[PDB]
């Protein structure tokens, strides 16, 4: 047991794209309950995310033929295309479950009151991992994450309004999110649309601020998802 | 559709198996 | 019927390949070949095409992590190359365990039932068995390494006796066993002058009878031929 050794395999895992290793070796390293920097907030980030993202893309492709196989009415084919699914969806939904795991017991809940922004890193991803969760999920079980998923978002963003600028990379990502949550999930258009652009209007008006990069990169894709909603 | 969200951040050529799918 | 075990699971392992999801595609392949009923040319197909993209991930990430290896070990750092090299040997033995997963395959199943006059079978197994030792002999070391590259150059060999005897020059079972049997050569046994007389015969080989293809056959056959003429370039 040596945290320092966990953190260069998460770093060799991730050279090698191996992000089931990277995931689980910063799985390991926020169960010693100590406090992550930034670089590890970003290796947790990047491991889980891309471990989540592969379920995401396989769960997509396989639904989206499960739907054509019950309009072709191919009942046969259609169970044995809804086991894939569902075995694609519990391995989602485990991913899911591991991250907001770590979230509600390590990190937010070792954030201190002037941790402001981890506090917000981890609240939006919160919110992030209830909107997977949501993706894959209806019915009562769909709202039920969807509700957590709205306020996990929502107490991040308030947070971030209060303690960061409009351009700062972590609020610009944390709008951008919640605008397709509202979007996405829960078929709010217009709620989508007026947050999207709160965000991009607020980070233009103080666009005179060395992070360009990654805070333009992001503010581009509000544009576009503003575009693509018209 | 698919709306995006916030992003994270010679050896010899042997041949090809292509799928037939 | 639609219940029955190779139904099911070639159903499966058409569904993880449009996923993506390879390791349950090969997964599901090698359970069909496992019932010892000859594979289509489809199925066929799909088990190469599930091993390939298995041991692909494996060989890419031995290398990432070989070459941290390597600059580690010129660094000096004990501490550190230690730990990289135990993760490179659990990457090695998950990339053993696909290649000898394949290899049984061919040696008990693929290689056991194909019949004396099923030549492009022989063909595509013999070319599999010595494209799977190859990828063997590029992890392995000391009298290990001896034995997989000669069962490699050996199964490669008598694949390439079958094909020059039983296909013509513009087969892309043929033009992918020399480009294949080429870069073991070329990689394996060091052999430049050997690699690249193999390859520049079988690019002649297949040019002098390209006009007679159709489209479609033209377009399989130049494409390994393309890659036959871009290892002759970087070879000298």
């Amino acid at each position: 047991g040596d945290r320092e050794q966990l953190l260069q395999r998460a770093r060799l895992a991730e050279q090698a794209e191996r992000y089931d290793d990277m995931a689980s070796a910063m799985k390991a390293v926020t169960e010693l309950n100590e406090p992550l920097s930034n670089e590890d907030r970003n290796l947790l980030s990047v491991a889980y995310k891309n471990v989540v993202g592969a379920r995401r893309s396989s769960w997509r492709v396989i639904s989206s033929i499960e739907q054509k196989t019950m309009a072709d009415g191919n009942e046969k084919k259609l169970e044995k295309v809804k086991a894939y699914r569902e075995k694609i969806e519990k391995e989602l939904e485990t991913v899911c479950n591991d991250v907001l795991s770590l979230l509600d017991k390590f990190l937010i809940k070792n954030c201190n009151d002037f941790q402001y922004e981890s506090k917000v890193f981890y609240l939006k991803m919160k919110g992030d991992y209830y909107r997977y969760l949501a993706e894959v999920a209806s019915g009562e079980k769909k709202n039920s994450v969807v509700e957590a998923s709205e306020a996990a978002y929502k107490e991040a963003f308030e947070i971030s309004k209060e303690q960061m600028q409009p351009t700062h990379p972590i609020r610009l990502g944390l709008a951008l999110n919640f605008s397709v949550f509202y979007y996405e999930i829960q078929n709010a258009p217009e709620q989508a649309c007026l947050l999207a652009k709160q965000a991009f209007d607020d980070a233009i008006a103080e666009l005179d601020t060395d992070s360009y990069k990654d805070s333009t990169l992001i503010m581009q894709l509000l544009r576009d998802n503003l575009t693509l909603w018209t | 559709l698919r709306s995006c969200s916030v992003t994270d951040a010679p050896r010899s050529l042997s041949s090809p198996t292509v799928t037939l799918s």
